């Protein structure tokens, strides 16, 4: 069936650059426009680029024009989004959906995410010695895990309401 | 100007089996008269999952989609009804136009169940929307905690980077 599976997300200072890519398979590739939409953490959808089928014409909104770029290999059935001086407000999950150039988008990928980091200055870390630093790694550990197992608790009360009415019916 | 899509309400709050209607306003016209279809779609997007196409030219159903689920309107003024809202259509329902560039969506319109003091309710729930209202979390649970970890990441490349010099 139709696929597309995005990758290439990652976390970037400001003013860095970043590639996405998109697998299409499953369809003739080179048949269709196709587009990046991306979603910012309020949930927000903003359509992002589209590119003709054959790679000739491309569109852009004005918060992206000029420093994003989207390309695509009809033989290789790759589609491409290379983002340059990126912003703190580029931080989202990026979608390759088939579609725009007067379609709507009928198929869409998983989505793959850029974080964009703060551009705070951390200068004064290099005083520090490297025990100190892996100290401050360690630390975060079990930060991390506690709020991932938060998460998963918060999970479970949703769930088992839902397991044990399941098992009453049977 | 670009074409701003306007939606509401923003959020309901909604009993399994009631009616919903979703209103969506363009603030430019979506219908092309030579062919009398309206450039507008309708989205449906779970916590966690990516969105998927519902209706588009305005009215029609993608393959898949309920007959519960009706789109109409035309022109500027748009709407989404849910004769009778089931848990799986619990979601984020997005209007966009493909109409013109920019292509633009509105905000959505949040479906969400009403909080009860106990789940004695579930009981009246069919094994099938029992099930699937389960699986449904998945996705979202792991969304969440996936977000955690893409925080941390961020907390902990300064420290990275000075060791790395
Ligand atoms: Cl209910
Ligand atoms: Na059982």
């Amino acid at each position: 069936e139709v696929q597309l599976l995005e990758s290439g997300g990652d976390l970037v200072k400001p003013g860095g650059s970043l590639k996405l890519s998109c697998a299409a398979s499953g369809f003739t590739f080179s048949s269709y426009g196709m587009s990046w939409v991306r979603q910012t953490p309020d949930k927000r959808l903003e359509w992002v680029a589209t590119i003709s089928s054959g790679g000739s014409y491309t569109y852009y909104p004005d918060s992206v024009k000029g420093r994003f770029t989207i390309s695509r290999d009809n033989a290789k059935n790759t589609l491409y989004l290379q983002m340059s001086s990126l912003k703190s407000e580029d931080t989202a999950m990026y979608y390759c959906a088939r579609g725009g150039e007067g379609y709507y988008f009928d198929y869409w990928g998983q989505g793959t995410t850029l974080t964009v980091s703060s551009g705070s200055d951390y200068e004064f870390l290099k005083s520090w010695t490297v025990e100190d630093l892996q100290k401050r790694l360690l630390a975060l550990d079990p930060m991390m895990e506690q709020e991932i197992e938060e998460i998963r608790q918060k999970c479970q009360s949703k769930r088992q309401p839902i397991l044990d009415a399941i098992e009453a019916k049977h | 100007m670009d074409i701003v899509m306007s939606q509401s309400p923003s959020s309901l709050a909604v009993s399994v089996g009631e009616k919903v209607t979703m209103s969506c306003k363009s603030s430019q016209s979506l219908l092309y008269s030579s062919n009398q279809k309206n450039y507008l779609a309708w989205y449906q997007q779970k916590p966690g999952q990516s969105p998927k196409l519902l209706i588009y030219w305005a009215s029609t159903r993608e393959s898949g989609v309920p007959d519960r689920f009706t789109g109409s309107g035309s022109g500027t003024d748009f709407t989404l009804t849910i004769s009778s809202v089931k848990a799986e259509d619990l979601a984020v329902y997005y209007c966009q136009q493909y109409y013109s560039y920019p292509y633009t969506f509105g905000g959505g319109t949040k479906l969400e169940i009403k909080a009860g003091s106990d789940y004695e309710f579930l009981k009246s729930w069919t094994v099938e929307d029992l099930q699937k209202r389960l699986l449904a979390l998945d996705p979202m649970c792991e969304q969440e905690i996936e977000e955690i970890r893409q925080k941390y990441q961020s907390k902990r490349q300064p420290i990275l980077d000075a060791i790395e010099a």
